[PDB]
RNA sequence: CAGAGGUGAAAUUCUUGGAUUUAUUGAAGACUAACUACUGCGAAAGCAUUUGCCAAGGACGUUUUCAUUAAUCAAGAACGACCAUAAACUAUGCCGACUAGGGAUCGGGUGGUGUUUUUUUAAUGACCCACUCGGCACCUUACGAGAACUGGGGGGAGUAUGGUCGCAAGGCUGAAACUUAAAGGAA
């Protein structure tokens, strides 16, 4: 049939900036369109549900967090700057499947904790199991007792990470790759572990706004503007 | 399994890939795969009716020379099958006494200068 | 330019042998194409890394191939044909096809052929280069013989052999090489359409509506002269 | 100094798609797929058919403001090929012809953990 | 915003009432990827996410206890009106009442005495080495009569046929009682 003439959507486009949150180096990650600011939709409440997907190396400076994207959440728009907050954390693919090697074990576990906030969230952990050194078997196993036990000392030591952790704080606490220093001090007791990893943070619940605590994570902010000249 | 030029397509295809789209089909097939190609039929059909004595005449090769030929053979065999055990690779299944049949084998003719198994330990 | 790229896989220990004697002409093939690559012997891995000077984008991706072909046991004169665009791997998966180890290494072993010659018909035919290990079909190629080698595969996990994809592979060259029939069906010249699911049972279902209901309580057994005795 | 896009590439047999979005991913800029190039209905994947997806692509990234792109290359995927076509390579060679600035290229095809097969 | 599947090409199919692609989220039914092994467990069929409960089982350790309670199997028992499904398909080997080994691996135990561990919160590792018991396999060795879901003709490769049973040729069709139209074929 008919379908349609076509009128450049480009125009009605509107170019925000996401400012990252304190938790970080180097805050200003890139822009964003959005639809221009109508009436009924609005462009600051047609955005605020978007999360971005950004690198750690990026927000970080570094290129050891060149795995390890995380995701940041739209929160408050105030002045063309969109201020987020951290939404969850994830390794790239290649990581992962570049850590898993046959002839050993890997232990994984994974707890749901509620943090000081009233934020939930799934977070996960992996660790593969080395060969000492002077280990001429081939197979450094696990014998599944210790992977239970180091699964169990697992999960208590990360969910005693978490609660004694804010959302904040526990960003800044696995930015420097530190509670993996944790699980392998308080592992090696049992099996060697090499390269312990967290992987995956998902938030499941978020308890409610509090301008006034995002703000605060970021700084501060109010305008009076300019007064139109009749 | 009453398919001609398909079984002969599968049980040439060892040799074809050692001397070559590709080209299967006699009135196509140019020199040494057509030579081994036309002897491995032949051999296959004449071991039917002929004796056993009689069908596969190895080359005369001289003692000190021919054990030397499958020493350093089965040094390539048991070479190849260990890599690809140690590998995850699936290796096709011989019988006890033979020669595992390999690139090597194809490429060098080495079958018609040492057959396909140590007959005296096949006989004893 | 770009920014960086790093791929690394990880490599069983038994290869080290053999990787450090290719690892000169792997440094010469990918130095071609402005690449660097390590060769880590201690950890057992293998590193590809975009340099200060390479202008192809995406040909890190073809590197990464290439040292896990190097990993997965091919050999570097195969391996080297993943650095051209026309040529690129797959890995089929056989492992969760069937159920009893006994039919799963017997049709494994009809996937590699009586002496290996289907599985030297399939390489002619499909002009890839195939590794069955362990319980995954390893594939370089074409992806016209990518696809044809992974129905291949498929179809011999499931019950149909492959020699009929050899016969069926035979036919369609022997007619895609005609300059008529090019827009035709050719399922009247292939001979895989068997109709072969010609059986129906028709009994009159006796015991088989409802019979032997299960009772987790055994009988008790018949006693011996002995017992009948005393 | 550069705006960032996503790329976005899914080159599967039979079709690559090259569509650039922005940096979360909920905002479109220029997909154009292989198909809709040149279509004899089988080139959809061929090289040529990604190269003049990803040229106009760039075209349209360069028209509305983008300097460069993160590259997310992905395949079918699934409970299927895992491997990408013949385009995605094609798309990223045109897409850095082009003007744009390439940065962070990264494979999120769906390995499809535990799938649904038998 | 105009195509998407799919194919060797196509097509059925979906699609401007927005398909495919992208992002956020929900629901469903499965499944437990890589780790995954000539490894483990189970009487066999079989069994792979975490945590807990319920009973079970094996090997080892034992200067514990009972005291012949035992081994094999015919018989018998346990396990194995709606929506409709695949199995085999190139294979292997000399058997048992039978001697020694060798390397590797899984579970337990003993000893050694170094490194990872570590400390006055409980106990508890990992690796190396020797020995030993029991397993899944593999590579070899020496020495023995090892005899006394049922239905079957007789070797392999061929050759001939004045026998028996079949199937099959001719000859332009129309068109034969009719030297017969139209039309078609052939050259």
């Amino acid at each position: 049939g008919q379908k349609k003439r076509v009128v450049d959507p480009f125009t009605r486009k509107e170019w925000f900036d996401i400012k990252a949150p304190s938790t970080f180096e180097n805050r200003n990650v890139g822009k964003t369109l959005v639809n221009k600011s109508t009436g009924l939709k609005s462009a600051s409440d047609a955005l605020k549900g978007r999360v971005v997907e950004v690198c750690l190396a990026d927000l970080q400076g570094s290129e050891d967090h060149s795995f390890r994207k995380i995701k940041l959440r739209v929160d408050e728009v105030q002045g063309k700057n969109l201020l987020t907050n951290f939404h969850g954390m994830d390794f790239t693919t290649d990581k992962l499947r570049s850590m898993v090697r046959k002839w050993q074990t890997l232990i994984e576990a994974n707890v749901t904790v509620k943090t000081s906030d009233d934020y939930v969230l799934r977070i996960f952990a992996i660790a593969f199991t080395r060969k000492q050194a002077n280990q001429v078997k081939r197979h450094s196993y696990a014998q599944s007792s210790h992977i239970r036990a180091i699964r169990k000392v697992i999960s208590e030591i990360l969910t005693k990470e978490v609660q004694g952790s804010t959302l904040a704080q526990l960003t800044s606490k696995l930015i420097p790759e530190v509670i993996n220093k944790e699980i392998e001090n308080a592992t090696k007791d049992i099996f060697p572990l090499q390269n312990i990893h967290v992987r995956k943070v998902k938030l499941l619940k978020q308890p409610k706004f509090d301008v006034g605590a995002l703000m605060a994570l970021h700084g501060e902010g109010s305008g009076e503007e300019k007064g139109k000249k009749v | 399994q009453n398919d001609l030029e398909l079984q002969q397509f599968l049980r040439e295809s060892h040799l074809l890939s050692a001397f070559n789209g590709i080209v299967y089909q006699d009135d196509q097939v140019i020199g040494k795969a057509r030579s081994r190609t036309l002897e491995m039929r032949l051999n296959r059909l004449s071991r039917v009716n002929g004796h056993q004595d009689k069908i596969n005449k190895l080359e005369k090769v001289p003692m000190h020379i021919r054990r030397g030929m499958i020493d350093k053979h089965v040094k390539r065999i048991k070479k190849y099958e260990q890599e690809a055990a140690e590998g995850g690779i699936v290796l096709s299944k011989v019988k006890k006494g033979q020669f595992r049949k390999i690139e090597s084998t194809y490429k060098k003719d080495i079958e018609r200068r040492i057959g396909g198994s140590i007959k005296a330990r096949d006989k004893e | 330019f770009a920014e960086e790229s790093s791929f690394m896989t990880l490599f069983p220990k038994y290869r080290e042998s053999y990787l450090k004697t290719i690892w000169n002409d792997v440094t010469r093939a990918l130095d071609k194409h402005n690449i660097a690559c390590v060769l880590d012997l201690v950890e057992g891995s293998m590193t590809v890394k975009t340099t200060r000077k390479t202008y192809d984008p995406a040909i890190i991706l073809k590197a990464r191939d290439l040292i896990k072909l190097l990993a997965r046991s091919v050999p570097f004169p195969q391996a080297v044909k993943i650095l051209q665009d026309d040529m690129a791997c797959d890995v089929i998966k056989i492992g969760n096809f069937v159920t009893n180890k006994e039919r799963f290494v017997k049709r494994r072993q009809r996937l590699v052929g009586p002496n290996g010659n289907t599985l030297k018909a399939l390489e002619l035919l499909t002009k890839c280069y195939i590794l069955v290990q362990g319980n995954t079909v390893s594939a370089m190629g074409p992806f016209k013989g990518l696809k044809e080698v992974r129905r291949v595969v498929e179809d011999c996990m499931k019950n149909i052999h492959p020699i009929y994809h050899i016969k069926e592979l035979m036919i369609k060259r022997e007619l895609a090489k005609r300059p008529e029939l090019a827009n035709e069906d050719w399922s009247r010249f292939l001979p895989m359409f068997k109709k072969r699911n010609v059986a129906r049972k028709k009994p009159k279902k006796i015991r088989n509506v409802e019979k032997k209901v299960y009772t987790p309580f055994p009988p008790a057994q018949l006693p011996r002269k002995v017992d009948l005795e005393i | 100094s550069q705006v960032f896009g996503v790329a976005r590439i899914y080159a599967s047999f039979n079709d690559t798609f090259v569509h650039v979005t922005d940096l979360s991913g909920k905002e479109t800029i220029a997909r154009v797929t292989g198909g809709m190039k040149v279509k004899a209905d089988r080139d959809e994947s061929s090289p040529y058919a990604a190269m003049l997806a990803a040229q106009d692509v760039a075209a349209k990234c360069k028209e509305v403001g983008i300097t460069a792109v993160h590259v997310k290359i992905r395949a079918t995927g699934g409970t299927r090929t895992k491997t990408p076509g013949p385009g995605g390579q094609a798309a990223l060679r045109a897409l850095a012809r082009s003007g744009l600035r390439i940065g962070r290229i990264e494979d999120v095809t769906p390995v499809p953990s535990d799938s649904t097969r038998k």
